[PDB]
């Protein structure tokens, strides 16, 4: 029939006997209101993940099947307010008020129902958008060590992205709870809360609502991208949700790999990350793009979890301790960061300029690897190693401040020609900015086009301005 | 001086192919022992945890 | 008739009793298509594969494809036989899953279709060939430097952006074309962004016709994932067996076969191995490779590409792998930059077939000076980074001019090229590239412009090419 | 000792202190607890619900609306790894962290914590000034420079190399040398006093180390001393 | 005697009755495929499936076949191609064999056994010098991919034509192509006429492959007892231990370093302590033994690698750079020994060459300094010319065996200095010129070596060293 | 048994003397490893000669060994064992090149090993 009893109670597990019509996936409700997914089935037990607080559950209580496969509320509504893995309203504020819902078990975008990614995702960030190129429909990893930058370069994603027609998610995983309302109370001040949905699994609660997180969170925007708006969604620690999959399995009594983890995980993760995807325009154009983050000890890019996730994605950007301890700051390393769908992501204007840096950085990295401290070597390698010095103080920028991309373009313009040869590497940094002033000021007809057109404008009136500048510049 | 000078600048630029002649050699015969070292470790820990597993 | 109902469930693993006691066998098929009785439930279209005979008539399965949504007690039943998949014509030009069902959409492959099995006894040896013989690829570097083995086992490692894509598509042209012998392509565990964008540039470049694609994707379970090489296998053992041409099979990545085995071995329950690998690495790796062989009647000669776990060629996915390899082609950045393609680094790409017993004399000869040429040069590269050019010793200069027109003539203008650029590509037999750089080597040529040399066919096209600038 | 401080920081709404010696002890307990109460074993055998059992203690140690806890823990680092499953997984729930290093004790610098590994939320230039916080990163920059060029002059030598290289090795000896400091509590250890630095002197003193201003001074006057001044009478004693 | 399976998974069966079964007996399914019962629990026999197990599902009725595990034995089996059980697979029908041996044999006992007194002449030149063979040895080749094994071996089996032995060939985890190609090979040399192949190839069970090293040496015994003379080859002794860590690791055998059961020491020397001299009271035969195990980064220092070169009587490690840099075989000197040799080389030979393989060491390092070395002295410089010429003289080429007659008349030339006239290039061309001539004019010197195994005259010889020296010409 | 009453105070003097030369030479490896004796200065190029002497003067001729090499063995009483390591260690026999130090018994060997040479 569809009603049993529980038997073993533990951990945020338990264990029932009867219930014979239940499905695999589905949800089952505890007297005291706590809600379940049956996760096995053997020939007398079933066995129940606890989805809340396990401290009212004991031996003998009645457990009885609802008859829905796992299921997250979507609508309208939830944008600008604080939920909870399931639909459930933390910020206060009363309910939700959704009128749907989505299994958290979806079937992924196949091959015929895609398109390739063709457009841009503006980050403002000097080295995201010119060096590492992010296009709508991709799936990018930032993995690095704890303190590099990580949550500050994902905040700065959203504020850039105000003026564009984006929607953006945010799905906090395993993080302490003031932490979460720093990054809210920061985004209301910025106005960002308008237009955003922060998805919250802070430490306290069962490891089982921890791995549920990141697929919740892809449930609401696959609503919103089969309907056709574009939407972004960032996952703030899939190492987090990789070891509370680990304790749920290691206490079903699962069989163990290469560190207690279920032979599953490479499962669980390729199911959440292909359901980004550029649909085509059959199915509407809509776009989700995807950011996970990992969080390497000790740097190993070697661990169970690191190789796995380096692989299922389109691109990596890993960031380095040492180089923000050296004031290179976010603190991308070049030589490691890659995207496989580059090149089509830029705005014409932007490929062109693009292209020559990263060739110029690369000569200067070997070089410079060895050569910097001899006082004198041929004339060559000195214009190499000075143009070095200058592209890697261009690349540096302050924390929550976006570029627009016609600005970008400008900049990477004047070095990569030798405008910026004259002036020394301690003053690029202002020389920048005393370059924004003067062409907000006088400069607007330049400016117009490449908004316009993706395009740039004629050499000889580029060349004139920034000559003249160099003139007024002291 | 002319004899001296363009010696001592030779002397130094064998020493130096030499010296990393040699560094590059230890180079290699060390990345062996790290790689053999990194698998004896993950076989370990994977006999602990399956030796408490089969007792349980 | 008899039938199954399920008792186990958990993830990709389900366990069915067969109460007569009428079993499978431990590799047959078992389907699940069940429509829903109430409103609760939901309808299922299952696949599972056996594994093991636990006891009490009871079997361990593999799942095919989600098995979320299964009740105990559902029925199930057997097909008698492996996985099957369609044989023949029918299958050229088409997409399709593990099971041989087609995911274009391009209609669907009729019940007549000649199905056979997945799993078969390998090749015996009163069936196999006594004398190598090599295959003529068309392509100047791998001919000359790596030459390919009918029967062998070939392997790819290259960077992202360096021509994989354009290389095999331009030997499927030239085997298809020359040696009138068609082509599969396995991609096992591939990202569904890279799929159709494979379709479209196959059929873009009009190579479809000619050959016959499987895909297994990363968001599929293990099972699934690792038994795709085995259906793309046993579509072109009909066309070696019956058609008797000559076959070529390209593996998307051989690591993520090996990755799937080992997450199963951990479903049911085994004890790992070194470097916590299955315990059964290399009966599953040979059982794949074994049938990749060149029979009397005709051949199968496979590309594999391979990634190095760590950069470790010592862990145990490249020690048993690296065991069955026969040439190793290496593809270079530098050059890429620089402008040759096929982009393929000389010094790093080995055959076991450059030996004089299986090339002959005059090619073994041929083949080491260009190696001993290239190499010299490699060191003066350094010298000429940091000095003038002035600066170098006569003899120094007469291997600096050889090298850099063996190094131009390397690079070959390809027929699927002419959608990257606008001309018409060629074609070269072994003979004629032999031939051409004996008189390279003894330096008969040496009266030309540098880039005549760029992106040609036979050594006669540079002197008419040469006219051409004047 | 938590239940007492929520009595105190909810009803009575003073604010208070916590002071928790040795957290690693309370993750260390559940282990030997775990096979016993039947539970399989996970990592470097430790117990299936790790992190589980660390957020729901550290989730209850905050500052409400009603009132402040500040709470100060030693965390044991459990075999001078910290890499270890039960130090990364306590690195996710703090504000402020300092690590502390033996070989930085081997060579007697007390306090002895890593300028690098350390951080804080504080360290942004509006929450402690302009001033305070360019000092403090480049100070961060010297440290890590001198770390790179010690491999160089361990193998080839330090006269080998160039002037600012060796204007590095200079200031970086010093910095590293006048973050030690002289206790009351090492009142018993070393014999000596004890002092009190303000926060506007400390930031004077490493501008004047980084500015050259006392580098003709012996670098071993820096040892164990707690304002700038002293550093010169140490020095008038030795005879400079 | 009858049981019942009750799991059938993985190559490994359980099976519930056969009540007198004797353990290693063969035991035989209703399916008419074969097994071993290796274990003899209270209510259950385990048994190991020693063919496809994809046919056999719970409810099969094994038999008893009565007989311990036993392998075919007779005078049939030479020149046919057989499976690691008395099966025929070349075609052309059954093997039509007499009797059987136990696979299981007790090694040849102390005070059954005797010193080594009589030469394995291999025909390579390095081998023969540096790191003599007798018979009885038991001999490792160690090395990387593609280094000279399985080349090494071949060359080893057609020259033991002219002399009066038996030879084996045991191909372990190989791929099926190379073993049809080495049988047509030996077919053209004409050595197939007194020789066995025994194939466990890579798509079988893995017990076919624990079981067929020993299967070829069960078969080679039943010769060495009779008396004749016999030679085992093992191609991948480093694939047996690979096939029993798997068997292991799923009967939940608890692991150790690597994950080897310990249980691969008692394995290995099982097999190779079977390999004797026999005294002239069992009738003066020999079995030899040479296997073969390759090695991860071309290091000598490591698990399996080291066990092999604790069972044996020496070792041969063969050098990847080495192979790369020309020198074909592929020998370092140094890391390379005999501890039987010293008795095992005829007396010309002895007096010939016994310091070379010390003194060729000296150069390998004396090369490596002088590289990086900007000024040598004179006795230096001479023993660098005398090294360069020892390398060429070592260098062969495949498939060409050189009688042991001609070596020592080589070898006389480069240690009396000789050689030392003639540069480099042309040392391989002198060696081919003064083969033939000592054809067809030299043939005096060339009876006296066979006969009396001893030196001529040095008066005579060194006259006719110096006469070719005259004919001889340069560049 | 290495305790100065069990073996004389001269016996402990010279083993604990030839221990701290072998243990100072473990340490001066590792940078001999790569720029080889140029960066050695004074007191270190004195005590890498000496250890070379003593590493060979360690090695002997057994009479076991005579089925492997040619030569004949040497048995060494003790009194002889403690004289030549004391002059090894003086200094007596610097002049003496380091190929004459091996496989030998008594100091009086490598005077006549090294004659054979003339080096
Ligand atoms: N571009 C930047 N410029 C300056 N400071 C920066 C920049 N990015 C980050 N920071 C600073 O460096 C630290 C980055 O902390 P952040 O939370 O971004 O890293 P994280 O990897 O998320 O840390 P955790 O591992 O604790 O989650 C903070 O002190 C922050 O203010
Ligand atoms: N003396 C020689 N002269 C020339 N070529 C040789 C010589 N010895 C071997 N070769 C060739 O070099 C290659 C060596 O392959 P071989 O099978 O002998 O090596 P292996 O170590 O057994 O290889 P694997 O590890 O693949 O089993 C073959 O092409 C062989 O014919
Ligand atoms: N033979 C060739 N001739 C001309 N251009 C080529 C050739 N091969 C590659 N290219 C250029 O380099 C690109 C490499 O793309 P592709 O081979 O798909 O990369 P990947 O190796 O990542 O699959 C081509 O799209 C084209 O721009
Ligand atoms: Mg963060
Ligand atoms: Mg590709
Ligand atoms: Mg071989």
């Amino acid at each position: 029939s569809d009603v049993g009893t529980v038997i073993q109670v533990g951990d945020g597990i338990a264990r029932a006997h009867g219930l014979d019509n239940v499905m695999s996936g589905e949800l089952v409700e505890f007297a005291n209101g706590v809600m379940g997914m049956a996760l096995n089935l053997e020939e007398n037990n079933v066995g129940i993940v606890i989805l809340g607080p396990y401290t009212g559950i004991k031996e003998g209580d009645e457990v009885r099947r609802t008859g829905r496969i796992m299921e997250v509320p979507v609508g309208e509504a939830l944008i600008g307010r604080v939920v909870n893995p399931l639909g459930q309203p933390v910020d206060g504020l009363g309910p939700v008020e959704t009128t749907e819902t989505r299994p958290i078990e979806s079937r992924a975008p196949g091959v015929m129902d895609r398109r390739s990614v063709h457009e841009p995702l503006q980050t403002g960030i000097k080295a995201i958008d010119a060096l590492v190129p992010i296009g709508r429909g991709q799936r990018e990893l930032i993995i690095g060590d704890r303190q590099t930058g990580k949550t500050s370069v994902a905040i700065d994603t959203i504020i850039n992205q105000k003026d564009q027609n984006m929607i953006s998610i945010y799905v906090a995983i395993g993080q302490k709870e003031s932490t979460v309302r720093t990054v809210v109370e920061t985004l209301r001040k910025h106005g960002a809360l308008d237009y955003t949905i922060v998805v919250t699994a802070s430490a306290s609660q069962p490891a089982p609502l921890l791995f549920l997180a990141p697929y919740a969170g892809v449930a609401m925007g696959e609503y919103f991208m089969y309907k056709g708006k574009h939407v972004l969604v960032v996952y703030d620690d899939l190492s987090k949700q990789a070891a509370a999959y680990r304790e749920l399995s290691l206490l079903l009594r699962r069989p163990p790999g290469r560190e207690a983890y279920p032979g599953d995980i490479f499962y669980l993760h390729s199911r959440l990350l292909e359901r980004a995807a550029k649909l085509s325009d059959a199915k509407g154009g809509g776009s989700l793009t995807a950011l996970p983050f990992v969080e390497t000890q000790a740097g190993d890019i070697s661990a169970y979890i690191p190789t796995n996730v380096i692989s299922i994605t389109d691109g990596q950007i890993f960031l380095q301790s040492d180089l923000f301890f050296s004031g290179v700051r976010p603190a991308i390393n070049a030589g490691l960061s890659v995207s496989r769908v580059g090149g089509a992501a830029q705005i014409k204007a932007m490929k062109k300029v693009a292209g020559t840096l990263r060739l110029d950085l690369a000569a200067y990295r070997e070089l410079e690897a060895f050569a910097q401290f001899g006082s004198d070597l041929d004339k060559a390698t000195q214009a190499k190693l000075a143009r070095g010095a200058r592209t890697v103080e261009v690349l540096k920028q302050d924390l929550h401040q976006p570029i627009p991309v016609e600005k970008q373009v400008l900049i990477i313009y004047a070095l990569t020609r030798g405008f910026l040869d004259d002036i020394p590497v301690e003053d690029v940094r202002r020389f920048e900015k005393e370059f924004y002033l003067f062409l907000d000021q006088n400069g607007q007809h330049l400016l117009e086009h490449i908004r316009t057109t993706k395009d740039l404008p004629n050499e000889d009136d580029l060349n004139k301005a920034i000559e003249a500048f160099k003139k007024t510049f002291v | 001086l002319l004899d001296a000078k363009a010696s001592e600048h030779a002397a130094r630029m064998t020493a130096m192919k030499n010296a990393t002649d040699n560094a590059n050699e230890l180079i290699r015969t060390l990345t062996l022992s790290y790689n053999r070292a990194r698998q004896a470790a993950i076989t370990q820990e994977i006999t602990e945890i399956v030796a408490g597993a089969n007792a349980l | 008739m008899t039938r199954g109902r399920v008792i186990q469930v958990m993830g990709p693993v389900v366990d069915v009793k067969f109460e007569n006691g009428h079993l499978p066998a431990i590799y047959n098929a078992l389907k699940i298509q069940h429509k829903a009785r109430n409103e609760n439930e939901v309808d299922i279209d299952l696949t599972l594969e056996v594994a093991l005979h636990l006891g009490d008539d009871t079997v361990r399965t593999i799942a095919m494809a989600s098995t979320d949504g299964l009740i105990r007690g559902m029925e199930v039943i057997d097909t008698g036989a492996p996985i099957s998949v369609p044989v023949g014509e029918v299958t050229l030009g088409r997409v399709f899953n593990v099971l041989g069902e087609p995911i274009d959409l391009e209609g669907d492959i009729p019940a007549d279709a000649r199905r056979d099995p997945i799993h078969r006894p390998a090749p015996k040896f009163e069936e196999l060939a006594t004398e190598v013989e090599i295959l003529e690829t068309g392509i100047k570097v791998v001919d000359l430097l790596a030459p390919y083995i009918k029967g062998g086992k070939i392997g790819l490692f290259g960077g992202a952006g360096v021509g994989k894509t354009v290389l095999i598509q331009e030997l499927i042209h030239n085997i298809a074309q020359e040696h009138g012998g068609i082509s599969v392509f396995a991609g096992v565990g591939d990202r569904t962004r890279e799929g159709n964008d494979l379709y479209h540039e196959m059929k873009d470049s009009g190579v479809i016709s000619k050959t016959a694609m499987v895909f297994g994707q990363m968001n599929e379970p293990p099972g699934a994932r690792m038994r795709v090489a085995l259906t793309g296998l046993t579509m072109a053992e009909y066309f070696r067996d019956e058609q008797g041409q000559d076959v070529l099979l390209f593996i998307d990545n051989i690591f993520r076969f090996t990755q799937a085995g080992s997450e199963v071995s951990a479903l049911l329950g085994r004890m790992p191995s070194a470097v916590g690998y299955q315990p059964t690495l290399a009966t599953e790796m040979g059982q794949l490779q074994e049938r990749i062989t060149s029979t009397a009647k005709g051949s199968i000669t496979s590309i594999q590409a391979i990634y190095v776990p760590a950069d470790d060629y010592t862990d145990p996915a490249p020690a048993t792998t690296f065991s069955h390899l026969d040439a190793t082609t290496n593809l270079e950045r530098k050059l890429a930059e620089m402008g040759i393609y096929p982009a393929v680094d000389p010094l790093a790409s080995t055959s076991r077939a450059l030996a004089p017993e299986i090339v002959g004399e005059e090619h073994y000869q041929v083949a080491r000076k260009v190696q001993q040429t290239l190499q010299r040069y490699k060191e003066l590269q350094d010298i000429i980074a940091i000095l003038g050019m002035d600066e170098l010793s006569d003899e120094d200069k007469l291997v600096v001019h050889r090298a850099r027109r063996i190094q131009f003539f390397l690079s070959q203008n390809f027929h699927v090229a002419e959608q990257f650029t606008g001309q018409p590509g060629s074609y070269v037999p072994v003979k004629e590239t032999v031939r051409g750089f004996k008189e390279i080597l003894e330096g008969k040529y040496d009266h030309l412009p540098e880039d005549a040399f760029r992106l040609v066919g036979r050594i006669e096209e540079v002197v008419e090419k040469a006219k051409a600038m004047g | 000792g938590l239940t007492m401080a929520e009595y105190f920081r909810d009803e009575q709404g003073q604010d208070v202190l916590l002071f928790i010696d040795n957290i690693f002890r309370f993750t260390q307990a559940g282990s030997e607890v775990s096979a016993l109460l039947g539970r399989m074993p996970s990592a470097v055998g430790y117990q299936p619900t790790l992190a589980t059992e660390m957020g729901q203690l550290q989730e209850r140690i905050t500052s409400t609306a009603k009132g402040s806890i500040t709470s100060i823990q030693a965390i044991y680092v459990p075999a001078d790894d910290y890499t270890d499953p039960a130090p990364a997984t306590t690195f996710s729930h703090l504000d402020a962290t300092t690590n502390l290093e033996r070989k930085l004790a081997e060579m007697g610098i007390y306090p002895a914590v890593d300028p690098l590994a350390s951080t804080s939320r504080a360290l942004a230039p509006e929450i402690v000034g302009e001033e305070h916080y360019q000092v403090a990163r480049k100070v961060q920059q010297t440290l890590q420079r001198y770390k790179e060029l010690q491999d160089i002059i361990a193998i080839l030598g330090m006269d080998e190399l160039s002037d600012e290289d060796k204007l590095v090795v200079h200031r970086a000896r010093r910095i590293q040398f006048f973050l030690s400091q002289n206790f009351h509590v090492a009142e018993q250890f070393t014999g000596q006093p004890g002092s009190y630095v303000p926060v506007k002197e400390t930031v004077r003193g490493f501008k004047e180390i980084l500015e050259g201003k006392y580098d003709h001074l012996p670098e071993d006057a820096f040892r164990l001393v707690g304002r700038i001044e002293e550093v010169v009478e140490k020095a008038k004693a030795m005879g400079v």
